[PDB]
């Protein structure tokens, strides 16, 4: 403190140099606005009778300029534990050339602690003047504009004239490391059996800052104690940290932990199995104990069957599966192995799509088709449409016969059984026509020859979708005709005047009412009659059709 | 009014008021009004006692005394009946409401509504939950 | 040291119908290609104010009254179509015969626009950049119109003009002109 | 800053090619001289630092008629100052 300070003999040359340099430029910086000289220091003439240095004037120009600076030199000798001077300094006089001594490694706070010793000591005295608050960092952008004229003035008793008392949230990540340091004890202080709430207000806070995506692995350093102590609390936060793209030694041990129960797995386990779920998410997290997962190839080959294959998603026996799928196409439980064949599918090549053609034969009379179609069209690129023209269209023809059988049953209790029987194709077609849709996004440029009823299969289904799919809309746990809209473009590749008149009898079978300037449009058109338009007319007829007070106290009474 | 209180609490409020009646003339002082409330169980702050007597010499009798806690019992239940409302509405008692039954359960609710107003009060709230239905019903 | 803009004459504006044109950029870089109102000041850059609906040239975003990221960026030597349907007031962008989607998975690029005095095609060329502008006066020079646009009942812009369309640009030579009386900042007083 | 109102003037002679200035009557050292078949536009250039900036004050001294006599052929023998509504300020 400056009041009970140690006033030495070296607080005399630095106090008079922190006061004169604070009072030398008082006479020159105001002369541009007519700093006059008269009988008073007034503002009418803008005069400055106090325009004098505090060292060269009389004793009266120093009680509020040098005595506040000697007490500041009693504060600059009490701000830090370094009270010494080892150099000299640096009308209309000017201050010392001290604009190069900026905020250094030690002169940053020492030129600001003398400001605080001039502010907070006088502000506590201002609080002793109010009854009988410009803070340091709580001064805002407008308050620091009024807090910088004296801080630079207090920067002359810290780095000038040798009066030298000289001496983002990775710390939160260090606190997270301290949390991990706390986790070394907190996962041991209940093993052999106020701060838990400190761990409570953290699991959601960890999830937050990661969504705002030097010391990158410092957070990954914290990603350590969780996986060991476990195998629902911060497990979601771990999954939240999983997407946030040395410790991989525990992976083979976890694989050994999976192998710890894999002996009698043919016929706890909660912490074990849940570990691999977040690991699998962490596996394809860097998808912008090396071959230790060879146990995984024999894991599903041993005996949550496909759920094991669900974790599998991170070579010459493919030809050995080519007949095995074909024998299954001639025919079960190799779909998880096919998922294990899908786990390393396209690494970079023609009959890879024949696997789906093999899968279609099983699905020609057919289970969990959700994951079976999920990772399906990840490389649907490679033609095969000629077999596909006979494939799904017959499946559509099976489906066209299916609903017609349903409608014939609906052409006359017992109808509730048929209202649940229509969910068979509903799970099927939603699993079917999806990978086929991405195949259509390849032939669109190409077919611009045998899609003449391939479009009509959708529209017949759409007319069937036109109650009749209310037990299909509930199978969500709209792709019902969206692909038909995508396939509607090539269906317009067939002078439609009667088609414009066709949309009337199809909203009144129009096989009787339809029985009986434009050169630029017909330019490229030139560059088997009646039903070559009625089919397309019925499509848009449904497609456009697809596009097609209470008083106060009574409401206070019915409540 | 004085209909929201049923009879047995006032059968308890009488002798609770009468025991601390200072003279048997049915009156009390202003300070004992909090002391009886400690025996009731409802313990409000000191700030919740001036506005009682600001609403009404310092002489309080059983006429004026009923009007205090009648103002202090309706507010503790008028914002609470929206919780006890939904208990027979849904099936299991959770919050999801099938809109199929609500098109015809409101035509025999006893308030004798029609089919017109109940269609005026369903789409402004397939399935609407419990808390958006009352938000347009309690107004 | 600025950016040029290009548009057709005010007489060629449309009020109805269903119109389309193409644009083949030579080099990738800084372009702006879209549609615009007639009363367009040349001071501001394209798409900043409420007077134009335009696409990016560099990073793949739509530009009207600000920005919003939209679609795949530019390879060098590609065709960016532009579409508009006055029957429902929608703006549709294509790219090499492929419709550009949004971040929210929406098909349109703009929606429920007021017609007003109608629109007319527009373009912009940055410093150093180059790209020519087919517009539809030759039906044979339409690359991706048969792929997308012809089957939807769209029309090319210069479908039947016996001569190509006039164009206007913004030149940089500063001229003199009287002060507008509805100016923001300054005024004059002839007392 | 200032506390008064600085007035600058201008003088051109149409039959000699003389082109000179004033500054509150105290003339300046510089002047200009031009070829005879030249059109001149009276111009200013300014950066504003105040709510009011500048006023084009057209008037006359005791031996020189204003600019109204130069623009309009019907006003050659009229020494009065006039601001007709074709005279505007460009930008």
């Amino acid at each position: 403190e400056t009041l009970n300070v140690i006033i030495p003999e070296k607080l005399d040359s630095f106090i008079n140099k922190f006061a004169e340099y604070t009072h030398e430029k008082w006479a020159f910086d105001k002369i541009q606005n007519n700093w006059s000289y008269g009988e008073n220091v007034d503002e009418e003439l803008k005069t400055h009778p106090m325009l004098r240095p505090y060292k060269t004037f009389s004793e009266k120009d120093k009680e509020i300029y040098r005595w506040p600076i000697k007490e500041s030199l009693k504060a600059m000798i009490a701000w830090e534990w370094t009270i010494e001077k080892a150099r000299e300094g640096e009308y209309n006089p000017q201050p010392p050339d001290l604009s190069g001594v900026t905020l250094s490694r030690e002169l940053q706070a020492m030129a600001e602690q003398l400001a605080e010793n001039y502010h907070n000591t006088w502000g506590r005295k201002k609080k002793q003047e109010l009854e009988a608050l410009v803070p340091y960092d709580t001064l805002t952008a407008k308050e620091k504009a009024r807090d910088r004229e004296k801080a630079q003035e207090l920067l002359k008793f810290l780095q000038m004239n040798g009066y030298a008392v000289t001496r983002i949230e990775k710390r939160f990540a260090f606190g997270f490391l301290q949390q991990l340091l706390r986790w070394m004890d907190i996962s041991q202080e209940f093993i052999a059996h106020k701060f838990f709430a400190k761990i409570l207000l953290p699991l959601i806070n960890q999830y937050f800052t990661n969504h705002c995506l030097l010391g990158s692995g410092g957070h990954a350093s914290n990603k350590e104690k969780e996986m060991i102590t476990s195998l629902l609390v911060r497990h979601r936060v771990s999954l939240f940290g999983t997407d946030a793209p040395t410790t991989l030694f525990q992976h083979i041990a976890q694989h050994q932990f999976g192998d710890d129960v894999i002996l009698d797995d043919v016929q706890l386990c909660s912490i074990y199995s849940l570990g691999t779920t977040k690991n699998t998410y962490v596996e394809k997290l860097r998808p912008a104990a090396a071959a230790m997962p060879v146990a995984f190839l024999e894991p599903q080959l041993n005996e949550t069957k496909s759920p094991r294959e669900r974790a599998i998603l991170g070579v010459i026996e493919i030809t050995l599966p080519m007949l095995c799928s074909y024998l299954p196409r001639w025919w079960p439980p190799a779909l998880p192995a096919g998922a294990p064949p899908p786990c390393t599918a396209v690494t970079s090549l023609g009959n890879i799509l024949r696997i789906i053609v093999n899968n279609l034969g099983i699905d020609e009379a057919t289970v969990f088709a959700q994951p079976i179609v999920s990772r399906a069209r990840p490389e649907l690129l490679h033609i095969p449409t000629i077999g596909r023209l006979r494939k799904r269209a017959g499946k559509v023809v099976a489906e066209e016969e299916q609903l017609r059988l349903e409608a014939k049953a609906e052409a006359e209790r017992d109808e509730f059984s048929v209202l649940c029987r229509d969910l068979y194709a509903l799970y099927p077609l939603l699993i079917r026509y999806v990978d086929n849709n991405r195949a259509h996004w390849l032939t669109e440029p190409n077919a611009n020859f045998r899609m003449v009823g391939e479009i009509f299969i959708y529209w017949s289904k759409s007319h069937n979708f036109k109650q009749n799919f209310v037990v299909q809309n509930e199978i969500n746990n709209t792709l019902k005709k969206m692909l038909p809209i995508g396939l509607n473009m090539c269906a317009p590749t067939d002078m439609l005047a009667k088609t414009r008149y066709a949309l009337k009898d199809t909203d009144e079978l129009q096989n009787n009412l339809h029985l009986q300037l434009r050169w630029q449009m017909a330019l490229y058109r030139g560059l088997e009659k009646i039903v070559r338009r009625v089919q397309e007319v019925s499509a848009v007829l449904y497609h456009l059709e697809q596009t097609e007070l209470l008083s106060k106290q009574r409401r206070r009474a019915v409540v | 009014m004085a209909d929201q209180l049923t009879e047995e609490q006032i059968a308890e409020f009488k002798e609770a008021f009468s025991l601390f009646d200072k003279d048997g003339d049915g009156t009390i002082t202003t300070k004992a009004l909090g002391t009886v409330m400690r025996s009731l169980g409802q313990n409000p702050t000191e700030a919740e006692l001036q506005d009682m007597i600001n609403e009404v010499n310092g002489t309080i009798d059983f006429p004026a005394f009923l009007t205090m806690m009648a103002r202090k019992m309706k507010d503790t239940d008028s914002e609470e009946e929206i919780r006890e409302a939904f208990r027979v509405f849904d099936k299991d008692g959770n919050g999801y409401i099938s809109a199929a039954a609500l098109r015809h359960v409101m035509t025999n609710l006893g308030e004798k509504l029609t089919d017109e107003e109940v269609d005026e009060m369903i789409r402004e709230a397939g399935q609407v939950n419990y808390e958006a239905f009352v938000q347009m019903m309690t107004a | 040291d600025r950016v040029r803009i290009f548009r057709a004459e005010k007489s060629y504006t449309v009020q109805s119908g269903r119109w389309y044109f193409e644009f083949e950029a030579v080099t990738t870089g800084e372009m702006r290609v879209g549609w615009a109102r007639p009363e367009l000041r040349p001071d501001v850059e394209l798409g900043a104010d409420e007077l134009a609906y335009v696409f990016n040239g560099h990073r793949g975003q739509r530009w009207h009254l600000g920005s919003e990221p939209f679609g795949r960026p530019w390879q060098s030597g590609d065709v960016v179509g532009c579409m508009i349907d006055l029957t429902e007031n929608t703006i549709i962008f294509t790219l090499n015969g492929e419709v550009l989607m949004s971040d929210s998975g929406s098909e349109t690029a703009f929606r429920e626009i007021e017609i007003g005095d109608g629109f007319l095609p527009v373009c912009s060329l940055g410093p150093g950049q180059v790209g020519h502008l087919n517009l539809g006066q030759d039906v044979s020079s339409l690359r991706f119109f048969a792929i997308c646009g012809l089957q939807e009942g769209f029309e090319p812009f210069a479908i039947n003009m016996q001569r190509p369309v006039t164009t206007w640009f913004s030149k940089s030579l500063p001229q003199f002109e009287p002060v507008p009386p509805e100016h923001p900042h300054y005024e004059v007083a002839r007392m | 800053i200032s506390h008064t109102d600085l007035v600058i003037g201008c003088l051109v002679d149409l039959a000699t090619g003389l082109m000179t200035f004033t500054a509150n009557g105290k003339e300046s050292n510089t002047f200009f001289q031009v070829e005879p078949n030249t059109k001149l536009f009276p111009a200013v250039f300014v950066l504003p630092t105040h709510q009011n900036v500048i006023q084009f004050e057209l008037g006359k001294q005791k031996n020189i008629m204003p600019l109204s006599a130069a623009m309009f052929l019907s006003e050659r023998k009229n020494p009065a100052p006039q601001c007709p509504p074709r005279l505007e300020v460009q930008m």
